């Protein structure tokens, strides 16, 4: 039942998220967002195979696409969702297979940056890529990759760098 | 006489400026067979025991530039395969020379780039050869780059189902259990098979590793309480993955009723020190301008070692 107790709040946190008007309701919004992850900490994760441990992952990279719909206009907080959502991989004992998911999720803006050399538009795109660069910067919080370094890292987001160069 | 390694330098020179100059990578196979005659070709006759151009000069060290053609032009599996049949000529048999440290490394690291690159299997024979020429007493480089042998091929060696990684289930740490490491790199040099020690989940760790050479890492960790200083830029980092090590014994010993440590509460005597050192990583003078990098290490690094301290107090408790 713990994604039915996963389910019971998530979709309230893509409830808040809907009208980004605030005046301090995206912060009463993180407040639900930020203590979720404090919510994911003590529990709701370290458990059954690959399905279920995909299936935690799943309504996190659900919220991971709606704090990449978190492109406009607060930043900082996506920012503070961007190490929370890395907490729960950093304390996931796993997800180096979401990690090469999370290196897909560079490698989905990758040949999206190198789309968007003959073509960039659409500016939500062009701040969802903003959205990544401080998901890049949670790569630069995840520190992780490093631990793929072995593998020939992330030199290929680099070059994806380089393509954001 | 004075045109020994600028001249030498031209090649790659010559390859990496025209790397850098337009369209796609099929010249990284084109100019390379071209040019693979020269060295290993060159060295086919093996007249036994010595290769044609590998033992009569040292200046066969163009696998270095073939690692370099390898290095020049990066799409998508074109050079590799195009020495494929030729390295299981040459670089298969000229390769357990059983000394050959002139760019032993190189000749390994003309495979690493070639497994950096792309593939999965051919070089997956060749790992097999590593597995078999090895050794225990190799040079400082030859250990250093030896750490990076199985490290590029550990991709594919924890590709789907690892494929190679249960082949070194001896030759594991145990090669890492050739202790006594030189200067700060050879020092990184077990930093970076930290940083290969990251796949490979912990059913056997006590024949294959058991914490040991992890505990003669932790051996380099106790020093490293006050081992190094600004090489700490690295060494802390490399002490903040020695951090994730205890995580991984968090992930290991405090997994099923292990504890994993005999002789090794000493061991973990001042990595508890490094525990309280862990937090306390960077916490000199701690002020809030920060221009790129400086106050991460020990704070988001620190944010999983903090846990991984209450990790290290998991297994056996604080």
């Amino acid at each position: 039942g713990e994604h039915g107790l996963e389910l019971a709040s998530m979709i309230p946190a893509l409830r808040e998220l809907g009208s980004a008007t605030p005046e301090e309701y995206n912060t009463v919004v993180q407040k639900p967002r930020q203590i979720l992850c404090q919510f994911i900490d003590r529990i709701l994760t370290d458990v059954n195979v690959v399905a279920v441990e995909l299936v935690k992952k799943t309504d996190s990279q659900p919220t991971s696409v709606m704090l990449l719909d978190f492109i406009q206009h607060i930043m900082k907080s996506s920012p503070l969702m961007f190490v929370n959502v890395s907490g729960s991989h950093e304390a996931k004992g796993s997800c180096i297979e979401f990690s090469n998911w999370i290196i897909t999720r560079l490698l989905r803006i990758a040949a999206t940056p190198s789309c968007h050399l003959l073509h960039k538009k659409i500016c939500e795109v062009i701040c969802s890529l903003l959205f990544l660069f401080k998901s890049k910067s949670p790569a630069i919080f995840g520190v992780l990759t490093k631990e793929l370094l072995q593998l020939f890292e992330d030199l290929v987001y680099l070059h994806r760098r380089n393509v954001m160069g | 006489s004075a045109p020994g390694s600028k001249r030498r330098s031209e090649p790659p020179a010559p390859r990496p400026g025209p790397p850098p100059g337009t369209g796609h990578p099929p010249s990284k196979r084109a100019r390379g067979f071209s040019a693979a005659a020269a060295p290993d070709p060159d060295d086919p006759f093996g007249a036994h025991g010595d290769f044609t151009a590998d033992d009569l000069e040292e200046l066969d060290t163009l696998a270095s530039q073939a690692l370099s053609q390898c290095p020049a032009a990066a799409r998508d599996v074109s050079s590799d395969h195009k020495v494929h049949r030729l390295l299981d000529g040459m670089s298969k048999n000229p390769s357990g020379k059983n000394r050959e440290t002139v760019p032993i490394k190189d000749n390994f690291e003309l495979e690493v780039l070639q497994a950096q690159y792309k593939e999965l299997k051919e070089k997956m024979k060749v790992m097999e050869e590593e597995v078999l020429i090895k050794n225990g007493e190799i040079k400082i480089l030859r250990d250093s780059l030896h750490q990076t042998e199985s490290v590029l091929e550990e991709q594919r060696r924890s590709h789907f189902l690892l494929e190679q990684e249960k082949t070194q289930a001896l030759s594991d740490k145990e090669k890492e259990f050739s202790k006594k490491l030189q200067s700060l790199q050879s020092e990184l040099q077990f930093k970076d098979a930290e940083m290969n020690e990251l796949r490979t989940k912990l059913q056997t760790s006590e024949r294959a590793n058991k914490l040991a050479a992890p505990s003669v890492s932790h051996v380099s960790p106790r020093k490293n309480p006050s081992v190094v200083i600004k090489p700490e830029a690295c060494s802390p980092q490399f002490g903040k993955t020695s951090f994730p090590t205890k995580e991984s014994f968090s992930a290991n010993m405090s997994l099923p009723h292990p504890c994993q440590t005999e002789s090794g509460y000493k061991p973990l005597v001042g990595r508890e020190d490094s525990k309280p050192h862990s937090l306390r990583g960077d916490s000199i003078k701690q002020e809030e301008a920060q221009k790129s990098f400086v106050d991460s290490w020990r704070q988001r690094s620190n944010t999983q070692g903090s846990i991984l301290i209450n990790l290290l107090l998991k297994q056996p408790l604080i």
